[PDB]
RNA sequence: GUUAAUGUAGCUUAAUCAAAGCAAGGCACUGAAAAUGCCUAGAUGAGCCUCAGCUCCAUAAACACCA
């Protein structure tokens, strides 16, 4: 029932959501954040993190993206947030690493594409 | 430094088979040309 | 502060024949070969080889090899120039024909009145002259030879000062096209030498830093 | 690259009227009265060395690289969850609590990092166990009975639990 | 708004411009508009070295303007046959040309550059330096 | 008046059928890939020593030219200018067999 | 041998979750670049000590020196 932020739409991405998945790819590490429109990061999984770093190999690999996705799904469920928006770039949509990140996130039980507003 | 760019493949999508050929111009000098014909040598008068 | 004016020259011989390949470059060469022929489209020779290999099998029950063997024998019969004109001699550092693979540089021997000099060829320029003109002049004059050497810039390569007075040594780069050495058996000692050997024969710290602007290849 | 640079620029405190200003960064800069347990004291250099070593060893294996190129690998999630609980977990739990305004309604100004992990669960049946993580959803049916509580301390200790 | 302190904050167009002589001063001496002709019999080789040149230039901050291919010249080689006295036989060859234009240089950078270019020359590769005026 | 050779010739169209098969085991695959990574590392070190080389050369140019300016001003009047001798620079690459 | 400084990867982070970001490389993709995709290598100058201190080494900037 709450208010999303309708608007912008001269610019990108859409700022309309309660929660937004944000995937940053450094030439070294893959970092997946879940954000609230406040800019505040709510729950995140990074490859700089020792927990994830030590178990696996090649921080920048496709493998790593898949991994971070699974971790994030887990922590998301644990945090009580089942829905978030993901707004990739057209060429990030075609990339394997991110397709498999989305897959990992889906099997984890987190739905992208948030529910609509009521009496929007 | 002469081997710098020496190692490459032809990058065009659809192309014939290219085979190593030893070409002698009029020197006494020999070069390596990739040519469709399997012939191991050719020489110019 | 009196300034002693001395031009100087770094004389570069062009490497003639290409080097052999590092093991890695060799394996890589193999790979590139394999994949190149893997993505390749047919061949005219292989069209006439395979199509006839099958069509003759169909004309028996109901060329290419000729060409192969011809080219085999025409290649095998022919013989090629030696890659080593150095190590068969194995002696001469003074031969301009010595090393085919690397680039070579000229050294000279001089014993002066107060001094013992192993010398990268040097010039002496009067204030009215240009360092360029003096470089060329000294080159053509000293070696007693007819040399076509294309110079690169009007700017000098590298500089080293000995101050007793004060003095300058300005080294220039000259690219040798075709030299003709007159009196190949002359007494003045001219040594044609690679990078490692340039490291060996050179005593001074003025000539020690020439391998700093040299092309190591 | 542009997008990045821009988002960094949008996080700085400019001198002109901005979105952050009107839309409630929620007190903006805040000096935090901290009622915590003191952070565990661990040697920087030693830890660094050990980790470097571990990663050397892990990178060394050919098996691992095979696992990487062929896109077949898995992470032992339970162990990652253990390590996370042990290491940076307290901070993440903290910012979740901040997000849900635990600190705002309890101590009013005060932030603490949850140094000791707290494991709470409910019995839904004989074989069923419903965990309470930070922020998770639970049905009152599940919570009809008092939960099982677990955390690690030796005993000279005295504690107080509050729901 | 003109009256405000924040005026022209959104001003951009001066940052992006969307709308030949060599300079020889004798001290700071800029000799530009130079043509690099890489000519060889093998396609792959010529392209590869052209590539190396291009990348090298981009790394050395030397500004490349146009990189393009020149028309290939088709050679028909007539070899003498011994049996028939004046009889001719034939073999077909092709000459490939690539071009890299550099817009600026200094004496020192010219000297350095040429060193690097000719040092790294592959076998069967003919190199040329010329001036911008050429007719296609 | 442009005419490019980048175009694919007509001869190459329907003769495609000559090279359908390609297959590798675990062996050739992993070998080629390993080799490729190895090769990238190698090429990197190569580019590195190359750049360090040209950098050292350029530093020799700095010390040199600056030395000549500090000694005689007339000499960096002379040598800082680029000569007309460099217009048609032509050089031939090495060969396999000497003449 | 003397003074003002230092030694993070090529340039700049951090040193209470942690050695971070950017350059730079390879292969694929189109003619070259570029973008993009899949990949690659990396550091707290070296020796001890207390849980910042003592030297060494080396660079650098000068001076002295040496030729
Ligand atoms: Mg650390």
């Amino acid at each position: 029932v709450a208010r999303k932020e309708r608007g912008w739409g001269t610019v990108w991405p859409s700022r309309e959501f309660w929660h937004r998945l944000r995937v940053i790819r450094t030439q070294h590490h893959i970092e997946a954040l879940v954000e609230h429109r406040n800019g505040q990061v709510v729950v995140s999984a990074s490859t700089r993190e020792w927990a994830i770093k030590k178990h696996l190999y090649s921080t920048r690999n496709v493998v790593a993206c898949e991994s971070v996705g699974r971790v994030l799904a887990e922590r998301c469920l644990e945090a009580g947030i089942n829905f978030m928006v993901y707004h990739p770039t057209p060429w990030e949509a075609a990339s394997d690493s991110i397709k498999r990140l989305q897959h990992a996130m889906t099997e984890g039980g987190v739905v992208l594409r948030e529910p609509r507003r009521i009496y929007e | 430094d002469c081997n710098r760019a020496l190692l490459t493949r032809l990058h065009r999508q659809t192309y014939a088979r290219l085979y190593p050929v030893l070409l002698v111009k009029q020197d006494g000098s020999t070069i390596h040309i990739r040519y469709r014909e399997p012939r191991r040598m050719l020489t110019m008068p | 502060s009196p300034w002693r004016l001395l031009g100087a020259l770094c004389l570069q011989r062009p490497p003639l024949v290409t080097k052999p390949l590092t093991p890695l470059q060799e394996e890589m060469a193999d790979l590139l070969q394999q994949i190149e022929i893997e993505r390749s489209l047919y061949s005219d020779h292989e069209l006439r080889a395979l199509d006839e290999a099958q069509q003759l099998a169909k004309k028996k029950s109901d060329l290419a090899q000729d060409l192969e063997d011809m080219w085999e024998q025409k290649f095998l019969h022919f013989k090629l120039g030696a890659r080593l004109t150095e190590a068969d001699k194995k002696d001469d550092r003074t031969s301009l024909h010595r090393k085919l693979d690397r680039n070579l540089i000229l050294l000279v021997r001089e014993k002066l009145g107060d001094q013992d000099i192993w010398m990268l060829p040097q010039s002496d320029w009067q204030p009215g002259e240009t360092l360029r003109q003096t470089a060329e002049r000294t080159l053509a004059t000293l070696s007693e030879n007819n040399m076509e050497a294309k110079f690169l810039g009007n700017a000098p390569c590298g500089h080293y000062k000995f101050k007793f007075l004060g003095a300058k040594v300005f080294f220039f780069k000259a690219l040798l096209l075709t030299g003709d050495f007159s009196q190949a058996g002359k007494k003045g000692h001219h040594v044609w030498v690679s990078k490692e050997e340039l490291g060996d024969y050179l005593k001074p710290k003025y000539l020690a830093q020439v391998r700093r602007f040299l092309l190591d290849l | 690259r542009y997008r990045r640079r821009a988002e960094q620029e949008a996080r700085k405190p400019h001198w002109w009227r901005t979105y952050r200003e009107h839309f409630g960064e929620e007190s903006g800069p805040k000096d935090r009265v901290d009622i915590g347990l003191p952070p565990p004291k661990v040697s920087r250099t030693q830890q660094l060395l050990e980790r470097k070593q571990a990663l050397r060893e892990l990178r060394a294996n050919v098996e691992e690289e095979r696992a990487a190129r062929l896109q077949t690998a898995r992470i032992p999630l339970e162990a990652v969850r253990a390590e996370w609980e042990r290491t940076c977990g307290p901070y993440h739990k903290q910012r979740l609590a901040e997000y849900c305004g635990l600190y705002r309604d309890l101590f009013h100004g005060a932030t603490f990092v949850p140094r000791v992990p707290l494991h709470v669960a409910y019995a839904v049946g004989e074989d069923d166990l419903m965990p309470v993580y930070h922020g998770n959803e639970v049905t009152p049916t599940e919570a009809a009975q008092a939960p099982e509580v677990t955390y690690e301390a030796d005993e000279g200790s005295l504690w107080t639990l509050l729901l | 708004y003109r009256s405000k302190p924040t005026h022209g904050i959104g001003r951009y167009k001066h940052l992006v411009k969307a709308q030949v002589r060599p300079i020889n001063l004798g001290t700071d001496y800029e000799y530009g508009v130079l043509n690099i002709h890489l000519i060889a019999y093998d396609m792959a080789l010529a392209e590869s070295y052209a590539q190396y040149v291009h990348n090298l230039c981009n790394h050395l901050a030397i500004k490349v303007e146009e990189s393009y291919a020149m028309p290939t010249k088709t050679m028909e080689v007539l070899q003498l046959q011994e049996q028939g006295s004046k009889m001719f036989l034939d073999a077909v060859l092709t000459t490939h040309e690539r071009v890299v234009q550099i817009s600026g240089l200094s004496a020192t950078f010219a000297e350095i550059f040429l060193e690097i270019i000719h040092s790294n020359l592959p076998e069967g590769v003919k190199l040329s330096v010329r001036e911008h005026t050429e007719e296609d | 008046i442009p005419i490019e050779d980048f175009i694919t010739p007509v001869k190459f169209l329907n003769k495609e059928r000559q090279r359908p098969p390609v297959e590798l085991p675990f062996e050739e695959s992993e070998r080629r890939a390993l080799l490729l990574k190895r090769w990238s590392l190698y090429k990197q070190r190569e580019h590195e020593m190359e750049r360090s080389a040209i950098r050292s050369l350029l530093e020799a140019q700095e010390e040199a030219l600056q030395e000549l300016r500090l000694s005689s001003p007339e000499l960096h009047a002379e040598a800082t200018k680029r000569d007309p001798s460099l217009f048609p620079f032509e050089r031939q690459g090495p060969d396999y067999t000497p003449p």
